[PDB]
RNA sequence: GUUCCCGGGCCUUGUACACACCGUAACAAGGUAACCGUAGGGGAACCUGCGGUUGGAUCACCUCCU
RNA sequence: GCUUGAGUCUCGUAGAGGGGGGUAGAAUUCCAGGUGUAGCGGUGAAAUGCGUAGAGAUCUGGAGGAAUACCGGUGGCGAAGGCGGCCCCCUGGACGAAGACUGACGCUCAGGUGCGAAAGCGUGGGGAGCAAACAGGAUUAGAUACCCUGGUAGUCCACGCCGUAAACGAUGUCGACUUGGAGGUUGUGCCCUUGAGGCGUGGCUUCCGGAGCUAACGCGUUAAGUCGACCGCCUGGGGAGUA
């Protein structure tokens, strides 16, 4: 629907969650896909494996728009980064331009607190 | 008396109507006691990133030998002047002319 | 090693940012010291054209906004 | 940063990122400031490789094996 | 002196001397493994030209 | 004398390139200190005059 | 800091030459012409925690300055707060 | 074939131990690094936030460029 | 009276130095609208909570508040504490080439004064993120502890009080003396700065060492080495740096 083919792939592999989401060039939402829904709950949900089948889940009930050329920007330095984009040229997709578009602050607000 | 390179920049559409804004300028620092260096001017070049809506400012350059107290007041012109939004004035003891 | 700070005696400009765009990347970022052999004489000195610069939209802050 | 290639790869390649900064901001944006910390483990680190020095200088005249 | 792009400009003389060692210990090497004398005299005259 | 009457770009290579400047070649350009200059000379003991 | 057209006026007057600011007469008065132009400073925004061990630094080069001057000519010294005023 | 596993041995690292490994707070990285200062709280050790210091430990592996 | 001490002037230099104010941009939270799914967060694992009254997530627009990625470098300024975006106004400290001068105007110091991180409190604004007290789910024999969802003091700005510290390279301050290398950082003089250099002169700081000292470790031109000067401190610990 809305038919778009220069899809933003926003991945953002935060440290225990993938989240992958194609939009449209405007910003119309497409459809999402996450290491958390598809399952894997535990330290998989830390895993490029479970990022892996992510894009899979961002590969299908997505073909109903129909990307193609799609801009890959990835957000969040996490586990995947690699093993979804090639997850996704081994969906049947074409990658125009993998972006790293991070969210980043210029050390704006304080950074929050955990871990330990 | 100083040396100030005034260097701002106005916008794309307020380029065709800036070399008025020039005289305004140039001429109040004749009245100021002043000299001109170098009216450096390149053209509308692009912005990196648009401004709230349109990129490529228009640049034009002073650099010139003028008192402290009266360009500062220039300043805020510059300031309330809304066609040049981003005018800064630099250190002192030497105003170029060349590069362009 | 550079014939930029050599040639290039006394404060590097940036009214022309060409050369500057030999010391930052078709990124945003600032080359480092130890790449180019430049003693920070050199190297600060383009430090001060650079934030200038990207104030006025000649250089870019990061790549995309 | 932004990485195309036009259309022959089949590949991500996005050893640009890693050339940029990737983990870069994330050292300190991650976890809490603790503001004097990395400070701290900055000497530590400069010790044992400045010493990394000395041992390419102690190596150089003799090493007789 | 190798040529300036990826060649070599060279006395070849090198490029003679080397063939003689090659054969040189490929004779010593015919002893070693005791090969029959039709071909290690053959290799005479391979050394010898 | 030896002046110099036109200029002559000329290929010159990978061979006289040294690894610190083939960490500056990754920087500046591949056509900066690939071509060098080997223009026109004056052999020693000709004059002349430019018409 | 004690702008330099302020500076070389004063000490034509006092010293001889118009390089004898080395003399106890102009040493003090440079010293505290220079306070008088730092009044404008310390009259305004007030918390200067730097600029503080600056001033006890110069009138205290000051007060021994005086100190001497006191101590060898005492004819100069009230001539040095006569021709100026700094004694109050 | 030494990465898995049982035992032995050499080198190295760390110890407020050598009398020799109601709650574990420090000493191995005590498995949440330690210590001083400020405020508050809790049966109790101390805990949380902030600044500082070294009277602190390893910088050993798994994947990519000549 | 004379100068190798202190210090001033003429000509210049770099910066997270301080006080007051203005401004640009990203991200987090929230609100409204377009889209859309059945999940979001987190942990070793789980769970309270949110959600079909369409959350989490994305785009556009907008109102607050705190802090300045890359540049970043046992790099820089400063008595110290402490402090990283830019600029304007005021302005301090440190240093250097070549000369002119008063002629030891120098140093430290009980009582005293000033600066004095953070925090607490009174008062006027304020609240995105995090977080004492507290509620809840659990690992557990128990949780007022590790973790997470909320959340007040506080965090921020200005005016004062308390005037406290590992305010510790634990090295008090001024001056003089003592073979070098690698650096980092800021100026200048001289020579073909023809080019990414060479030979000197000062400040700050790091590592390896000699003369020396010490219990050892090691410091080592910025000394724990050799002297002069001044102040404070110790005479076993606990009690107690407390009443």
């Amino acid at each position: 629907r809305k038919q778009v083919s220069d899809g933003v792939a926003h991945i953002h592999a935060s440290f225990n969650n993938t989240i992958v989401t194609i939009t449209d060039r405007q910003g119309n939402a497409l459809g999402w896909a996450t290491a958390g829904g598809s399952g894997f709950r535990g330290s998989r949900k830390s895993t490029p494996f479970a990022a892996q089948v992510a894009a899979e889940r961002c590969a299908d009930a997505v073909k109903e728009y129909g990307i193609k050329n799609l801009e890959v920007m990835v957000k969040g330095p996490g586990p995947g980064r690699e093993s979804t984009i090639r997850a996704l040229n081994a969906a049947g997709f074409r990658i125009t331009n993998i972006t790293d578009v991070t969210p980043i602050p210029h050390n704006g607000c304080r950074p929050p607190k955990k871990r330990r | 008396m100083r040396h100030y390179e005034i260097v701002f920049m106005v916008h794309p559409d307020q380029s065709e109507q800036v070399p008025g804004m020039i005289e305004r300028y140039t001429a109040a620092i004749t009245g100021a006691e002043g000299k001109i260096h170098r009216l450096e001017d390149w053209g509308r070049r692009q912005l990196a990133y648009p401004i709230n809506k349109l990129h490529k400012a228009h640049y034009v350059l002073m650099n010139v030998e003028a008192p402290q107290e009266v360009i500062d007041e220039l300043e805020t012109t510059f300031r309330f002047n809304d066609a040049v939004i981003r005018s800064m004035v630099m250190r002192t003891k030497h105003a170029v002319t060349e590069a362009s | 090693f550079c014939r930029f700070t050599a040639e290039g005696v006394q404060e590097i400009d940036y009214k022309d940012i060409a050369t500057l765009k030999n010391y930052i990347t078709e990124s945003g970022k600032i080359v480092p010291s130890r790449i180019t052999g430049t003693r920070a004489k050199y190297q600060r000195q383009l430090a001060r054209a650079i934030k200038r610069a990207r104030y006025l939209s000649l250089l870019p802050y990061t790549d995309r906004h | 940063i932004k990485v195309r290639e036009n259309e022959p790869f089949d590949v991500a390649l996005r050893r640009f990122k890693r050339s940029c900064e990737k983990a870069g901001v994330l050292a300190e944006v991650r976890r809490r400031e603790f503001y004097e910390k990395p400070t701290t483990e900055r000497k530590r680190a400069k010790a044992s490789a400045v010493k990394r020095h000395a041992k390419k200088l102690a190596r150089e005249n003799a090493r007789r094996t | 002196v190798p040529l300036d792009g990826g060649r070599f400009a060279t006395s070849d003389l090198n490029d003679l001397y080397r063939r003689v060692i090659n054969r040189n210990n490929r004779l010593k090497r015919l002893l070693d493994l005791a090969a029959p004398d039709i071909i290690v005299r053959n290799e005479k005259r391979m050394l010898q030209e | 004398g030896g002046d110099i009457l036109v200029g002559k770009v000329t290929p010159k290579g990978e061979t006289q390139l040294t690894p610190e400047e083939k960490l500056l070649r990754a920087i500046f350009g591949e056509k900066a200190s690939d071509v060098k200059d080997s223009s026109l000379r004056v052999p020693n003991g000709v004059s002349g005059t430019v018409i | 800091s004690l702008s330099t057209e302020a500076t070389a006026k004063i000490v034509s007057e006092f010293g001889r030459d118009a390089n004898d600011t080395g003399s106890t007469e102009v040493q003090v008065a440079l010293l505290t012409a220079q306070i008088n132009h730092l009044q404008g400073h310390f009259a305004e925004h007030k918390k200067d925690h730097h600029s503080r061990r600056g001033l006890l630094r110069m009138v205290s080069q000051r007060r021994k300055l005086l100190d001497y001057l006191k101590r060898k000519d005492v004819a100069r010294y009230t001539q040095l707060i006569e021709r100026l005023g700094l004694r109050r």
